[PDB]
């Protein structure tokens, strides 16, 4: 649904970096890998956490009821 | 003929036909409302039936299940019958 | 000061890369476990949902709330709710917060952890403040609302430990290594053609003396000198995690001498 | 005050008993939703 | 539903004590202490220390089943040497060892610039 608050494996707070990841892509035109690394996410467990998320709430928000 | 069913709170009358559940969660319209927590064998849809005064015809929650009422819908069939759909989260 | 030996390499508000020396692996490992699961902390452990028209379910939001890092500086000056002599909760053992958000604008309304409001008396102790570390002061993104959607909650923070639930855990990850050079031979390397060539050399190999060809296996050398690196989640200062960890373990060991006493 | 039932589409709060048919005002839809109770629900943030 | 509460992992239930000491029959000067509401953190710790003591003939610990939070500590010592004393010596030696580490850390933490 939305950015999980912590990384499942280590608990490192990650649910406060979704918007930043997005801007680092559109506005700064950086690549995914180079982006996650600039967000302090070094261990593949945390990296996958954001890189693999699917923000379905956007489509959910698109309903009226 | 004149033998309908009614969604409401049954509390025994000349028949005493009910179930080992607990109708303490149904509103007067004979339906729990969203937000209410249901478990055990609670009654989700209390209904009665006069056979030719009160004979229980209520739908209790599944046994090994327990959650919270996520939604209740009251519609009409193609013929005209009253329909009820209770989604439990 | 004789005994364990700290030798910090790096230090910051998030990590403590150091080098424990002159200690038993057991102690090193015990501390590693305590930091991960037994350091007291405050975290949402009850949520009253008044209004929720959001796209998310209550338990879904509730779940996330409890995962929101909360200031636990003076966590020791907050009694465990299970001990507190009151009925349920009170300012002596719990911090109450509220979340009210409405979809006003047309653009999606974001509900962050900053929007949380403490409604209980903190009595001057640094505790209950939602931790924030993003360059925007928003913190953790709890939910999102469409124009018209509402969300009115009431959270009750409580002191807890990771053992009961990971949310109460102050630590994030804990690097742990020793004997970067497999001199002790605690591990048997897997290989195809060359053990050394195929296995990446560790950072700590630099901080140590490479074994010498001729020297026969040193069968007496034990496991001391561990290269750690703690990482705080924010609810508690990095150095604190360690210190308090060392202290907590110290308490347990003591709770036993006291048991022998009253035994 | 109060809001027994809610409409599926127009979301306009309704409230009627028997013989009152099963429609809503203005919108001829025949759906209606139960509307969340007032009794506040508590949750384990676990 | 069948799963036990989480607090049971560290909270003593009614009718429970932190320590259960019993005399080992398989050997002399031996004891089997049952630590309730504790795991590998303490078991392997006090265990490793009891081993540094030379007047200790035997020391091992084991958690019979991961479902429950408790472990058994068996100790054997030379005649005259009470096993309950080796546990005391070990505990104290730990508390001291840890205390020193807490000090050495809060010190090195000061000499840091960040
Ligand atoms: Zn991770
Ligand atoms: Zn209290
Ligand atoms: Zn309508």
């Amino acid at each position: 649904m939305i950015v999980p608050v912590r990384c499942f494996s280590c608990g490192k707070v990650v649910g406060d970096k979704w918007e930043s990841y997005l801007n680092l892509l559109q506005e700064d035109e950086l690549d995914e890998g180079t982006a996650l690394s600039r967000l302090g996410l070094k261990r593949y467990c945390c990296r996958r956490m954001i890189l693999t998320h699917v923000d379905l709430i956007e489509k959910f928000l698109r309903y009226n009821p | 003929m004149s033998i309908t069913e009614t969604f409401e709170k049954p509390q025994r009358t000349n028949t005493l036909r009910m179930k080992h559940g607990t109708y303490d969660k149904l509103d007067d319209d004979g339906l729990i409302a969203p937000g209410v927590r249901v478990s055990g064998e609670d009654v989700i849809i209390g209904k009665t039936t006069p056979i030719s005064s009160k004979r229980d015809a209520s739908t209790p929650l599944r046994s090994t299940e327990n959650g919270i009422v996520d939604q209740v819908l009251v519609t009409t069939n193609q013929d005209g019958l009253k329909f009820v759909k209770v989604r439990v989260r | 000061e004789e005994g364990p030996q700290v030798k910090i390499r790096e230090a910051s508000k998030d990590n403590v890369d150091f080098i424990l020396s002159n200690v038993d692996l057991a102690m090193a490992n015990s501390l590693r476990r305590v930091m991960i699961a037994e350091i007291p902390t405050l975290a949402i452990d009850s949520v009253e949902v008044e209004t929720n028209t959001t796209v998310l379910a209550d338990e879904f939001i509730a779940h996330r709330l409890g995962l929101i890092p909360l200031q636990s500086m003076d966590i020791e000056q907050l009694e465990y709710s299970r001990d507190c002599f009151c009925e349920d909760h009170c300012d002596k053992c719990s911090v109450v917060l509220t979340l009210q958000a409405f979809g006003e604008s047309e653009s999606t309304t974001n509900v962050y952890s900053k929007d949380l409001v403490i409604v209980s008396n903190l009595m001057g102790r640094n505790i209950g403040h939602p931790i924030i570390q993003d360059k925007e002061g928003n913190g953790v993104l709890i939910c999102k609302l469409r124009k018209g959607q509402e969300l009115k909650l009431t959270c009750v923070a409580k002191k807890g430990i990771a053992k009961e639930h990971a949310k109460w855990g102050p630590a994030a990850a804990i690097e742990f290594e020793y004997d970067p050079w497999n001199k002790l031979k605690h591990t048997d390397y897997w290989y195809e053609q060359d053990s050394a060539k195929e296995w990446p050399q560790s950072k700590n190999c630099e901080y140590e003396d490479p074994p010498n060809e001729g020297d026969p296996f040193d069968y007496k050398a034990q496991a001391d000198t561990f290269y750690m690196n703690v990482e705080s989640v924010g609810s508690i200062p990095v150095d604190q995690v360690v210190v308090r960890g060392i202290d907590t373990l110290q308490k347990k060991v003591a709770s036993i001498l006291l048991a022998l006493t009253q035994m | 005050a109060t809001l027994k039932y809610i409409c599926a589409e127009c979301s306009s709060k309704l409230s009627l008993s028997r013989t009152d048919a099963v429609r809503c005002k203005d919108c001829g839809h025949r759906i209606l939703l139960k509307a969340r109770t007032k009794r506040l629900v508590q949750f384990e943030a676990r | 539903m069948n799963a036990p509460d989480r607090f049971e992992l560290f909270l003593l239930g009614e009718g429970e004590s932190k320590l259960k000491i019993d005399p080992d029959t398989k050997a002399p000067n031996a004891v089997v202490i049952t630590f309730e509401k504790e795991d590998h953190t303490l078991g392997n710790l006090i265990r490793a220390e009891l081993l540094n003591d030379r007047k200790v003939l035997f020391a091992a610990y084991k958690v019979e089943h991961p479902f429950f939070a408790r472990f058994k500590l068996r100790i054997q010592t030379t005649e005259g040497y009470d096993p309950k004393d080796a546990l005391k010596n070990a505990c104290n030696s730990i508390i001291n060892k840890l205390g020193a580490l807490k000090t050495n850390f809060e010190t090195e933490w000061n000499l840091q610039t960040l």
